[PDB]
């Protein structure tokens, strides 16, 4: 069980750690998170109280460092820091246990919420979506823009998601046109997964975190990015059976924590209503059409 | 974007552009069989491309061999258009490949967008106009070159004949416009209209018949009475 101590809470914040949040008062004594579970990458994330704008946050995975947050009132957030001096920090941490001054990360036992919405998502694949490389966690807030929509302007601070576009030469073979547009397979399982991705276990990753950025920070481009790579393997015919019923347990447990209130403007009601009810999957994803049809039956 | 009224001009102006219509492509007719169920014959059909400022019409003929063994025709069809289509562009020397396509069917879009995507300055558009172009079968010499057709082949027409010596592509379109919304709205009359005088004819290498300025405002008037009538012959008014 790993901990981000805080030095400090100078300003009022929500605060978010995955699916778990709680707000801090201003100059309330808080110092930090305790009893994260290692095995998963982690988000903590943020939202003033005064400026509801920009929802920011920092993935993370305790096993490639000690980290920290400490306020910054120049440019006025929340940082996330390492902390090289092991025994500092181990110091530090202690000391703020002993003080009772940390929140518990709050599991309980029979909830594999976490773990089913992180389960393809690995650290080293998000710093080569997030690139940043001087640090071992990854920034991220609701307003970046995704490569694909640097096409459609600053790089350094992009989403580095694979491209997906139906309609691009990367997507239909030369003489192709029709079959390859009505049944997206060849781009799928060729291009995609054998080419770009390597695995599906990349991929899912890939579409989970894609999704986590959008519930977490609004990130729209985010929200484009996990729908394009749902339809991809909904719009094609030919799909590994192993991964069609591990899609429907991703998207499962991705409709399950999504807020309730949030569901008009992070779904998409083409993208669902044609994976589910006239794709060629509409008959392969069991579990994810219930709960949409129990959940959110108007968006269809 | 899409072609409309407010931006008409715009079809005669100095880019090349084409029409595609896809609306004879795929065509059939509907029978009994002798149990009693219904099914369809396809007849050959065509793909009607217009360069609506030289009246150049590149007739695509479509023979019924091309369903052979197919599914979904319909479908199909919106595919094989474009693919006739790009390869025609393909054809073309690059000074007279289109700037823009115009689609007279939205369905047109994505087939003809993923066939041109070598082709990224092409656009690809979509229009608010009624255009009458599905009665080009209509037009006794495409009708009969279509229907002969026993393999697929092109065929290089002027729908406007000789009529731009005369006239500017703006009004020849206008009446090209008018004679096929006559003959679709009331063909039998409309072509009555045309031929009803024995002593003006249709040269041999044109489509409509040889009329004087003033003879086509006759006939112009004929067509615009015609499809009032119907309009209310219809709605009755
Ligand atoms: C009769 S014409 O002069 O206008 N013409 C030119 C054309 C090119 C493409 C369609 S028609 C025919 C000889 C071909």
């Amino acid at each position: 069980m790993n901990t981000v101590p805080f030095t400090s809470a100078p300003i009022e914040v929500t605060i978010g750690i995955d699916q778990y949040s709680f707000n801090v008062k201003e100059n309330q004594p808080f110092h930090g998170i305790k009893d994260i579970p290692i095995g998963h990458v982690h988000v903590i994330h943020f939202q003033h109280a005064d400026n509801s704008s920009m929802r920011y946050g920092y993935w993370f995975d305790c096993r490639m460092g000690n980290f920290y947050i400490q306020y910054d009132p120049k440019d006025g957030l929340y940082k996330m820091m390492e902390e090289r001096d092991g025994a500092k920090f181990e110091n530090i941490v202690h000391n703020f246990k002993e003080r009772q001054m940390m929140v518990s990360y709050p599991k309980i036992d029979e909830d594999d919420t976490w773990y089913n919405l992180t389960e393809f998502v690995q650290m080293d694949k998000i710093r080569k979506i997030v690139r940043k490389d001087e640090n071992q966690f990854s920034y991220v807030d609701s307003s970046m823009t995704t490569v694909q929509e640097n096409e459609l302007s600053d790089p350094a601070h992009s989403l580095n998601y694979t491209v997906i576009n139906f309609k691009s030469r990367e997507a239909i073979r030369p003489g192709h046109e029709m079959e390859d547009f009505l049944d997206k397979s060849y781009y799928l399982n060729t291009v995609m997964l054998q080419g770009i991705f390597k695995n599906s276990s990349n991929y899912f990753g890939e579409l989970q975190f894609a999704f986590l950025n959008a519930m977490f920070f609004g990130n729209y481009g985010s929200s484009l990015q996990w729908h394009a790579m749902i339809e991809l393997i909904c719009s094609s015919a030919t799909v590994p059976k192993h991964m069609l019923d591990k899609l429907d347990e991703i998207l499962y447990y991705q409709i399950k924590t999504l807020p309730e209130q949030y569901s008009d403007i992070l779904l998409n009601e083409r993208v669902w209503n044609i994976c589910l009810y006239s794709s060629f999957q509409k008959n392969s994803l069991h579990n994810t059409e219930k709960i949409m049809e129990n959940k959110y039956p108007e968006l269809l | 974007g899409a072609m409309n009224s407010s931006n008409y001009a715009e079809l005669f102006n100095n880019d090349i552009k084409l029409f595609v219509d896809d609306t004879n492509v795929y065509r059939v007719t509907v029978h009994k069989t002798f149990e009693g169920n219904v099914a369809t014959k396809a007849i050959n059909g065509c793909i009607f491309t217009l360069n609506p400022k030289t009246g150049h019409l590149f007739l695509k003929i479509i023979h019924t061999s091309v369903w052979a063994g197919q599914k979904r025709l319909s479908q199909l069809a919106k595919w094989k258009t474009a693919e006739e289509v790009s390869a025609l562009v393909r054809s073309l020397p690059k000074e007279e490949q289109p700037k823009q396509i115009i689609v007279t069917r939205k369905a047109m879009l994505d087939p003809l967008e993923v066939h041109m995507l070598d082709f990224p300055n092409i656009a690809i558009r979509p229009t608010e106009l009624r255009l009458p172009f599905s009665a080009a079968m209509s037009i006794d010499k495409l009708s009969d070159v279509v229907m002969k057709a026993t393999e697929p082949q092109m065929v290089l027409f002027n729908i406007y004949d000789d009529w731009l010596d005369r006239i500017s592509s703006y009004t020849a379109f206008s009446r090209l416009t008018l004679l096929l919304r006559a003959l679709k709205t009331n063909e039998e009359s409309a072509k009555m209209i045309l031929l009803s005088d024995p002593t003006i004819t249709i040269k041999s290498y044109h489509l409509w018949p040889s009329f004087t300025d003033e003879q086509w405002i006759t006939i112009e008037s004929q067509m615009r009475d015609l499809i009032l009538t119907e309009y209310g012959r219809k709605y009755n008014v």
